[PDB]
């Protein structure tokens, strides 16, 4: 196990103070759908007409 | 939860409804005020730091004024149903590896290019019936997914029996084939979970998935064994955890936009909405038009959140008040 | 075919500096968020419009 | 009560508001045990606008 | 749309269109300034050291 | 409200009482857990983020366990009763200016050197009465102490009619001698007013005051006209604001000490104390001693706060629980 650990680099901090880092992500999206309604405010039902 | 604004949105909580400006004692209390001519409308809410008044609504500049109930803002947890397609076979075929694959679409990175795949595997034996496959497949899925090792709650694995057919018995990584003693199991439903929320820091989001399948061999033919089909949901994430960030954002217009940046040196804001209750909403959209040449509108919104437990009593009373004061005809829900 | 776009911004955004509490990001075409040093808000508005 | 007081101290001196100050921590010449302690304070800040 | 670790403090925040200052504050890019040439030492005739 | 600790202090809100680790459904539910052989005691509390237990208490190494009621923590506000000296003169002097002085002791800064004086001046007139003088004096103090432009509230001032003898007549900077329609005013009360409060930033403090008088020539000699006297208080600041800061403090031992340093990059701590309530407190002092050389004590405290319905039901039930599980006797209040 000692060797295994040595396979990893070490980093010198300055104290026992909690630390954090910034993680960058992605941008490209597509928005889910909650529901669809007719022109009179009535919902689709997955079995209704077009 | 940064939202988009039509030039501004304001929010005023309604924990109690009063008749006069002299009854505003406790915070959250609110009253609608309108002259007898019904030419202007404004709200007097009791802020934690004293009485305060909303902007003025030119009642002939009202664009839309509609209410929303709690049940129309609770995200319904979507859930598939996994089974054995009777075409390939209605019973497990001995010796074949049934490797299910749940693909997750919006994992950490807020996108569809941020994919994550969890799996579940089962090797079928001679006497293995469909009930035995479903549970063993469920335990396999629970171990991989119900991990508290996982940084996120991803899915809930449940089972259903032809006896009940509605009662869903749950399958956590703790359960074992001895705890699931029924012989008639029909499917494996998979709900999506609520993720952890933090107002102003962690908005309400979800991870969507689809249970893909891999190929077994049956007669020298590579063939999928399962069919995932969405089912009408049964559980919903209530509103409180969403209104809370709505007003956390819609209060920085009324007040401090630095909602904590130099921590000691700030104006701490007191937020009245409980993020653990449900609220109906009431949006009033209107605009300010100017004089001779300044006709360019300035559209505005006045959001109102009233706790509505059971029947929508509070918001209905509020609506009767605004309609009696402003002569409007907002619909009660 | 013909296409339009537009983006409205208040006037105070002319030379508005950013505190950089969290690193400020510049959506790319690939979909990859990228860390940018620019402290002004129109740097990013321009980028997103184009 | 130190100082030689054997009559007591009247209640007029022991009512809400009586202000007390720290004088010192006296100890024995021989075999004295630990006494005393130290204390601190913090500043504040104010703010303006435009 | 989830936590990478368990000590992930923020989530990705996103909006469309007209950006206000509270939009920029809710994303931690608006902060109060610190005036260092400005300090207030309370006024008093300090009678300690007497 | 930074406080002194005997090497540690920890707080648990006892919103409910469940009698089983299974019934810990919602935050604030607490159960005292002690084996039948009463050697250890701890509390299973439901946190906003799951179950949690407190440090185990050796019933042999417990020093004091006591419950303190809400009224014990309610700061009675000091109120004086200033009248004019019947020795000098039972009535005002024809042409003298009576200048009452209120020296405030702990003004913005902590020290007793941070002094602040506020005055009330009244030039008397021939035929003037005592009641009429108290009227004018109180009104002058109002304009100086109960004004709206003052940075911080300083004192409340009242008036008492001999007919009433207990009712205190408020005198605010809006009041005027037309509103004070009486002739049997006996004195001027000057009461201590509650200062503001902020969780973790502005502890519950007060600024005290003594009324001092200036000297008038009564025959040919400078003399003092008034006698300031302390009468029993009748107002009390409730406990809600102390317990809240206590929790804002004692939860940094069980968790995050960086309450807000690092504004975007922080870990928010949900609290269960509503500063608009009145809690009864219960404190247990105990210690841990080691083996064969580590005999040095580690004194520790575990505090439990429960809301008082007026008769101490929550705490008394909590006391019965701890006493029947630990053999302790904590003197129900």
């Amino acid at each position: 196990l000692d060797t295994f650990l040595n396979s990893f680099p070490t980093r010198e901090f300055e104290d026992d103070n909690e630390y954090y880092w910034d993680v960058i992500g992605s941008s490209r999206r597509n928005i889910p759908l909650v529901e669809a309604r007719d022109e009179n405010g009535v919902v689709v039902a997955a079995n209704a007409a077009n | 939860m940064v939202i988009s604004i039509n030039q501004v949105r304001q929010l005023y909580v309604a924990k109690a409804l009063k008749a006069n400006t002299a009854a505003l004692t406790t915070a959250g209390d609110i009253v609608p005020k309108a002259d007898t001519a019904k030419t202007t409308l404004y709200f007097q809410s009791m802020s934690p730091a004293g009485i305060v008044a909303s902007d003025k609504i030119n009642l002939k500049h009202v664009l839309y004024a509609k209410a929303t109930p709690s049940e129309a803002l609770a995200h319904k947890l979507v859930r598939y149903s996994v089974t054995l397609d009777a075409d390939v076979s209605a019973t497990p075929v001995a010796g074949q590896n049934y490797i299910l694959r749940l693909a997750f679409r919006q994992y950490i990175g807020l996108s569809e290019e941020d994919q994550y795949f969890k799996y579940g595997e089962v090797i079928a034996r001679s006497g293995m019936t469909a009930s035995d496959f479903y549970k063993k497949m469920a335990i396999s899925l629970a171990k991989n997914l119900e991990n508290k090792t996982e940084s996120t709650p991803l899915v809930n694995i449940y089972l259903i029996s032809a006896a009940a057919a509605s009662t869903d018995v749950p399958v956590t990584s703790a359960t074992k084939e001895s705890d699931l003693t029924a012989t008639d199991y029909n499917q494996i439903i998979i709900e999506e979970t609520e993720q952890p929320w933090v107002l102003g820091m962690m908005p309400q989001a979800f991870i969507p998935f689809t249970p893909q399948f891999l190929t077994i061999t049956v007669d020298g033919e590579d063939r999928l064994w399962g069919v995932a089909t969405v089912v009408t949901p049964t559980k919903t994430v209530p509103d409180g955890h969403l209104i809370a960030d709505l007003e956390y954002f819609c209060m920085g217009a009324r007040g401090d936009i630095y909602r904590g940046m130099g921590y000691p040196n700030i104006i701490k804001t007191t937020y009245l909405v409980d993020p653990g209750a449900v609220y109906d909403v009431l949006d009033i959209h209107y605009f300010y038009t100017g004089s001779n040449e300044s006709v360019q509108k300035s559209e505005k919104t006045i959001t109102l959140v009233a706790v509505d437990d059971g029947s929508h009593t509070a918001m209905n009373a509020l609506i009767g008040a605004i309609n009696t004061a402003s002569g409007l005809t907002i619909a009660t829900l | 075919t013909t296409i339009r776009i537009q983006h409205k911004v208040a006037g105070n955004k002319l030379n508005k500096k950013l505190a950089m509490g969290i690193p400020m990001v510049r959506n790319l075409e690939s979909g990859k968020q990228v860390k940018d040093t620019a402290n002004m808000w129109m740097h990013y508005v321009d980028w997103e419009v184009e | 009560l130190m100082g030689g007081n054997t009559q007591g101290v009247p209640a007029e001196r022991l009512q809400q508001g009586e202000r007390f100050s720290i004088e010192f921590a006296p100890v024995e010449k021989e075999l004295s045990r630990k006494v005393g302690d130290v204390r601190f304070t913090s500043p504040v800040s104010m703010r303006n606008e435009w | 749309a989830g936590k990478l670790g368990k000590f992930q403090m923020l989530g990705f925040q996103h909006w469309k269109g007209l950006t206000s200052d509270n939009h920029l504050g809710a994303i931690f890019q608006q902060a109060p300034q610190k005036a260092t040439n400005l300090m207030v030492q309370l006024l008093a005739f300090y009678r300690g050291k007497s």
